[PDB]
């Protein structure tokens, strides 16, 4: 009873409640199970583990992540997170709750059905409404006009809008995000020397990539420098004390976005692909859209990229257009916070699919009710 | 070719053996274990009186065990010394392994993918402080398989004692951001396998003994094919077990571990260090492989070395790879499982192709400074030695 | 587990054949120059033989270790007459003998130590060697006898004199009965 | 939880057996695993075969008092190449249970102990016996270390709250090491150490030839121990240490007195050097095993090298000990300090990379320290078997039916496992 506010995207859980102005808690969407036998069963640690408590204990366990179109899903034991996430981390089962939900476009049709078959026939939530997560950033930021080029950890989009009318032929889905970097990123530096790494260490290649790396500002001459130079070394210390001298690395992968051709790819650059996408975007407001961009979304704190984009946007920009590109604080959190603005609206509660509607349409309501 | 059969050489810098000779020799015309050692202690007794030699390399080091401090200063079959290698090189130039000199001459060798090459470069600079060839060639280790036949596609695949490799290939391009290998073969399998034998009471000191598994592993070992029916049979029958004279005399008694040690390939969690093993990696590899490539790969993927002259495991793999397919991907369609034509891909020539894979390039390349990298391009401080 | 591992292999080590030529405290005569009165290679043998003798194989490193064979086993060769010297007085005789009674040699077969040591490929390799041992042998006799004992003012020392046939590798240079 | 009566532990040791009773707090017994039968071999007179009729023809005694029995060879069903008299071990234990303990195995429950390197057949033939002879309601045969797990939670203050760390274990026929993380381990990284106190005490029987006299050559070994354990220790250098005993009075040069049991009258006998000279095999497993010598310190390193990186902080945080042979006085302190210096030395190789950066990230360090390591292992073992959790997962008689009688010729493990 009442409704609740969170981020449920492929990266971090960012759980909170309605009437806050940040998530209550921010943590990884990890779960899994002892592939290494917990032999002395009950030996001060679990039979299966989640999030932080799995990460605190990780090596015993095979630990999971869910999605790619026609190449990854797991659907069921998403439960295994959820119910504890709820009846412990929300400290309630959503079986009680009028409820906020979110999704993304062009899932398999049946995706919506597995969701809803769970929501009702499993979790028995009374009433609820699904939406696009970017709407909450827009609840916060209030823009009419712009393209939300974005990456999470686990998904990418462009989102053109104009004066209402978020563009249904020009808003985009792509699987690639903050995820896929670390894999390539691992491949090299037994070159640097570090002959000692796997998945369980890909862990820290998730990490330093985000703690201190920035997107290169003009990577060509940063590498013309590196090909002769050693001044860059904001280095890292291995687990109990070896400083791996490091710090030119701290931007070196970040051309791969402008050049998926690095990874051999049939894809043009990020910017090229977005300029191509602008041909699918409206013909007219290609005037406007330069003067029309401000930060929100989890990645939006990241260094070296924002100028690089404004600069590359500029390097492809027309005359008669002003290249407004701006980064307000807490941009990383404005989806959670926008969800707590949305929680003010009794009409969004009038927007609920009731469990009743998943009975009285039969199941069949979902592709013809939620946002 | 355009000059004598001498003065150019080909060599496998292999982890079990070195296999080497003048370029286009019939085999790698000398072969020796990749061994070295220089004196220490073994006897505890008044025997031997030998006089004849101190240090040894390879085929002459064989007899000696701890009479030499033997070494392989290594990780992943990639060395971490510069110098005993030198004393080996210095040995090899004799009829010892080669009967050669080098400045006047040229040579064909290989490089690890992600060799941290600064060390190759230092060695090469030493080689060009010493052996100093008029020209040289080096290429990524797996590439030289496709040479006796001029091949272009599949995955390129290797194993032995020290390492294993898994190179996805099309139009001769390996797919690099996509490439695989596995960083071991029979060596630490012998550590695990000999751990089984302690428990039988065969608690024997490794330091003098581990490489006994090598004798049988080289001379005598195999894989079955029926293998799940073979698991059923093995404990129910019991009488399907084996034994052999350790040639000091001792017949010691030995079960399925002879070729159940291979199960740690396909279930590394055998060693508790987890794994779905190489056959799941292969599934993942071909899941990544695209529609056409994966479909061709029902009869279009490539193998190498003496470590592929191996019974029954190929048969068990296709027996197996009809499954995960049907299971996970056909999700119960079956009607084409043979109509996916399937013909085998590891021939008798995989024996000699350890060096004859390389030799069929020299057969078209000895006249080509189009191909020859050089001592000059080292002497330049040139960014690499190569045309 | 290591010995008191020999610090007396030196860059100074020239050789006679396989084995060291050095300025070292050997109190009698042979082609080695000398040194101060010192707890040297023969205490790396002797004072720490109460480490060494209980080993049954070892991490040698060089020529001087090939030499230290004698420097450490010749300890237990002394013990095979020290027991009859139940008073030192009989050892005060043998402090003539040791530098007299020189040991078997390379280029001889049946002598096994051509497994380590170099034959007289020239005869000089014996000529220099022969004198080379006399020094060492009576040096050992002296140092032992004067460190350990006075006729029956001090006494024998079975609590380590028992190592007489309980040697390193339980091996010997020569002297099986007494 | 019970048959009519609850669980109890016997730890079935390959020198002495140990046990206690439901409600106590110690092994009440730690006792000779020994039994005496005449084997003087003049097999003669009035002959008979093939007839198991009522007897006049058996001459046998069991336990500590069987050591006194003349012509009766006091054998030991301990495990020492002798293994086959697991045949006698039944009748022996039938005496123990029904006649020394004077108990009822069909009414109680049980926990019993085995080595890591055990083969099946010798146990599994005794499983028909366990459930048809002894006919127990439920039992299990656990690996011996399973009892010591309870002591590690008998110690139970704050921080006793995970299964990651390292036991070092030592004993008389066996010593052990084990890379436990939450119960899991790796084969060749667990260590099974064969070097043990038998192998010392006969070496000490040769040290008699250093100093002392007047003994039956088998009361010789008795007296050797009866000295040893109260007085022996470690020195930093031999060649210092000689001179304390040579000079500096009875604090070094103690004297011991006892009995020549040739006909039970006195000997008064030396002590000295033999104190510091005895123990050194931990640093020197070559004494037992000159064929594979490797010392305590190197053997510790030979485990840690497997145990990857992220665990080594926990190893720092959580080393642990096992058996009376790991309650010992300052040999372990001497070792620890130097083994600490050895990891410090091994670690600082890394100064290659980042140069003189020289600092540890704050880890943690502590280990077990008590005499209680001796007495707890029956008490905690009996409590373990007494957990209600035990009784169904230990092999009940029908768990045994569905493990033995129903199985070996009828899917032993369905084959090997398939």
């Amino acid at each position: 009873t009442t409704a609740l506010v969170c981020d449920n995207g492929s990266g971090l859980v960012k759980a909170g409640f309605a009437g806050d102005d940040a998530p209550r808690a921010v943590f990884p969407s990890i779960v899994g199970r002892p592939r290494h036998q917990g032999v002395m069963v009950g030996m001060g640690q679990k039979d299966s583990y989640v999030g932080d408590e799995a990460q605190s204990k990780r090596g015993i366990l095979t630990l999971k992540y869910p999605i790619e179109h026609g190449i990854i899903t797991n659907w069921d034991d998403m439960e295994k997170i959820w119910h504890h996430t709820f009846y412990n981390e929300l400290r309630v089962a959503p079986e009680e709750h009028p409820t906020l939900l979110t999704e993304a476009p062009l899932n398999p049709k049946a995706n919506r059905e597995k969701m809803t078959q769970i929501m009702f026939e499993t979790f028995n939530v009374p009433a609820m409404y699904v939406a696009i997560q970017a709407v909450l950033s827009l609840y916060a930021s209030g823009r009419t006009t712009g393209i939300v080029l974005d990456s999470g950890d686990g998904v990418t989009h462009n989102v053109p809008i104009y004066e209402g009318y978020a563009l249904p032929h020009a808003i985009m889905r792509l699987d690639l995000a903050g995820r896929d970097l670390t894999d390539y990123l691992m491949k090299i530096l037994t070159e640097r020397g570090y002959s000692f790494v796997t998945t369980a260490e890909r862990e820290i290649v998730r990490d330093i990539k985000e703690k201190l790396c920035y997107v290169a500002l003009d990577f060509e001459n940063e590498m013309a420098t590196a090909a002769s130079s050693s001044s860059l070394e904001k280095s890292y210390e291995l687990p109990d004390g070896q400083v791996i001298t490091i710090g030119n690395e701290r931007f070196r992968c970040p051309e791969t976005l402008f050049q998926p051709s690095f990874i051999g790819m049939e894809s043009a650059g990020i910017h090229e692909t977005t300029y191509n996408s602008i041909m699918k975007c409206d013909i007219d407001i290609r005037k406007d859209l330069y003067a029309n961009n401000v930060m929100s979304g989890g990645t939006t704190m990241y260094p070296g990229i924002a100028d690089r984009m404004q600069k590359e946007i500029t390097a492809l920009a027309p005359s008669t257009m002003k290249i407004k590109i701006i980064a307000p604080p807490e941009r990383k959190y404005s989806v959670w916070i926008g969800g707590s603005i949305l929680a003010s609206l009794s009409t969004f509660q009038q927007m609920w699919i009731t469990k009743q509607e998943y009975d009285e349409a039969g199941p069949s309501i979902v592709h013809r009710k939620c946002f | 070719m355009d000059s004598q059969g001498r003065k150019v050489v080909v060599c496998d810098n292999g982890t079990g053996f070195v296999k080497c000779g003048y370029a286009g020799s019939n085999f790698p015309e000398h072969i020796f274990p990749a061994l070295v050692g220089r004196p220490i202690i073994r006897s505890t007794t008044k025997v031997g009186n030998i006089e004849i030699k101190d240090l040894m390399v390879g085929d002459e080091a064989s007899e000696l065990r701890s009479m030499l401090e033997v070494n392989y200063p290594m990780e992943n079959g990639i060395v971490r010394n510069w110098d005993d290698m030198k004393h080996l090189w210095d040995y090899t130039f004799g009829p010892e392994k080669l009967n050669i000199d080098t400045r006047n001459c040229k040579i064909l060798l290989t490089e690890p993918p992600m060799n941290p090459t600064k060390n190759r470069e230092k060695i090469v600079e030493v080689m060009f402080e010493t052996y100093q060839f008029s020209g040289v060639y080096v290429a990524i280790q797996a590439v030289l398989t496709l040479y006796a036949q001029g091949l272009l596609t599949g995955v390129v695949v290797d194993s032995g004692d020290g390492v294993t490799h898994i190179c996805p290939v099309y139009e001769g391009f390996s797919l690099p951001h996509l490439t695989r290998r596995l960083d071991i073969a029979g060596r630490d399998i012998t550590r695990y396998l000999i751990k089984l034998l302690l428990l039988r009471g065969y608690a024997f000191n490794h330091s003098a003994d581990f490489e006994t598994v090598r004798m049988i592993k080289e001379k005598l070992c195999y894989v079955g094919y029926n293998i799940e029916q073979e698991q059923k049979l093995a404990l129910e029958t019991t009488v399907l077990v084996e034994s052999y004279t350790l040639p000091d005399g001792r017949i010691i008694k030995v079960g399925g571990e002879r070729f159940e040690a291979p199960e740690a390939l396909f279930q590394p969690h055998l060693i508790n260090v987890e794994g779905v093993g190489v056959a799941e990696l292969l599934f993942n590899t071909i899941q990544a492989a695209d529609i056409d490539t994966r479909s061709e790969f029902y009869k279009h993927i490539v193998l190498s070395g003496g470590s592929t002259m191996y019974p029954g495991l190929p048969s068990r793999l296709e027996r197996e790879l009809k499954q995960l397919y049907l299971e996970r991907v056909l999700k119960g369609d079956v009607e084409k499982l043979s109509k996916f034509k399937i013909r085998i891909e590891d021939p008798p020539r995989r024996k000699h192709m350890v060096f004859l894979g390389g030799a069929v390039l020299a057969d078209i390349m000895k006249d080509k400074d189009n191909f020859w990298m050089t001592r000059q391009e080292y002497q330049e401080k040139g960014v690499r030695v190569l045309e | 587990m290591p010995a008191y591992h020999s610090s007396l292999m030196d860059p100074d080590t020239k050789l006679i054949g396989n084995m060291a030529l050095l300025p070292i405290r050997s109190q009698f005569k042979g082609p080695a120059p000398r040194e101060t009165k010192d707890t040297d290679i023969v205490d790396e043998a002797i004072y720490y033989f109460k480490a060494n003798v209980f080993f049954k194989n070892y991490e040698i490193k060089n020529e001087a270790d090939r030499t230290l064979i004698y420097i450490t086993l010749y300890i237990s060769e002394c013990l095979k007459k020290l027991q009859k010297c139940n008073s030192k007085s009989q050892g005060e005789k043998e402090m003539y003998t040791l530098g007299i009674t020189n040991f078997p040699i390379p280029g001889e077969p049946g002598f096994p130590l051509n497994a380590i040591y170099a034959k007289p490929a020239n005869k000089q390799e014996d000529e220099v060697m022969r004198a080379y041992l006399q020094q060492l042998r009576q040096e050992t006799g002296l140092r032992l006898c004067e460190k350990v004992f006075d006729p029956q003012n001090d006494k024998p020392s079975k609590w380590w004199t028992c190592f007489v046939k309980r040697q390193f590798m339980n091996k010997s240079l020569s002297g099986p009965g007494q | 939880m019970a048959g009519r009566l609850p669980a109890c532990v016997v730890d079935c040791g390959t020198g002495y057996t140990k046990l206690g009773y439901a409600g106590n707090t110690e092994p009440q017994f730690i006792i000779p695993s020994c039994i005496a039968i005449k084997e003087s071999a003049k097999v003669g007179d009035q002959a008979q075969r093939r007839v198991m009729k009522g007897v006049d023809d058996l001459d046998f005694f069991i336990g500590d008092e069987a050591i006194e029995k003349p012509t009766y060879a006091t054998k030991w069903p301990i495990r020492h190449g002798i293994v086959e008299d697991w045949d006698l071990m039944e009748r022996f234990m039938e005496q123990v249970i029904f006649k020394y303990l004077r108990a009822e195995p069909e009414d109680h429950y049980f926990l019993l102990t085995e080595p890591p390197l055990n083969t099946p057949e010798n146990r599994e033939y005794t499983a028909e016996i366990m459930f048809e002879s002894f006919n127990v309601p439920g039992l299990y045969i656990a690996v011996q270390a399973v009892l010591a797990l309870a002591a590690s939670w008998t110690s139970r203050q704050v921080g006793e709250r995970t299964l990651t760390g390292t036991v070092i274990d030592s004993g008389d026929g066996v010593t052990h090491v084990i890379p436990v993380a939450e119960g899991y381990v790796i084969g060749s990284c667990i260590k099974h150490i064969p070097i043990a106190g038998r192998d010392i005490t006969y070496f000490i029987q040769q040290l008699l030839r250093d100093r002392e006299v007047g003994i039956p050559p088998e009361q010789s070994l008795e007296t050797a121990k009866a000295v040893k354990e109260r007085y022996s220790y470690v020195c930093p250098d031999l060649v210092k240490e000689f001179n304390k005993y040579d000079t500096d009075g009875s604090k070094w040069i103690k004297q011991y007195t006892g009995i020549n049991a040739i006909s039970k009258k006195e000997f008064s006998i030396d002590v000295g050097y033999e104190r510091f000279l005895g123990p050194e095999i931990f640093f020197h497993p070559e004494f037992a095993n000159p064929d594979f010598t490797q010392p305590i310190s190197e053997v510790v390193d030979e485990v840690i090298q497997n145990c990857p990186i992220d665990v080594r902080r926990p190893l720092y945080k959580n080393i642990v000990l096992s058996g009376g042979s790991t309650m010992f006085r300052d040999f372990g302190r001497r070792l620890q300090r130097d083994l600490k210096r050895t990891v410090d030395a091994r670690l600082k190789l890394s100064e290659e990379l980042s140069g003189g950066r020289l600092k540890p990230k704050p880890i943690d360090v502590q280990v077990i320290t008590h005499h209680m390591q001796r007495y707890a292992v029956w008490f905690g073992g009996s409590m373990l078997a007494s957990t209600p959790e035990f009784y169904q997962v230990c092999h009940t008689k029908k768990d045994y039916e569905e493990i033995g009688p129903s199985i070996c010729r009828h899917n032993p493990v369905f084959g090997v496992m398939s």
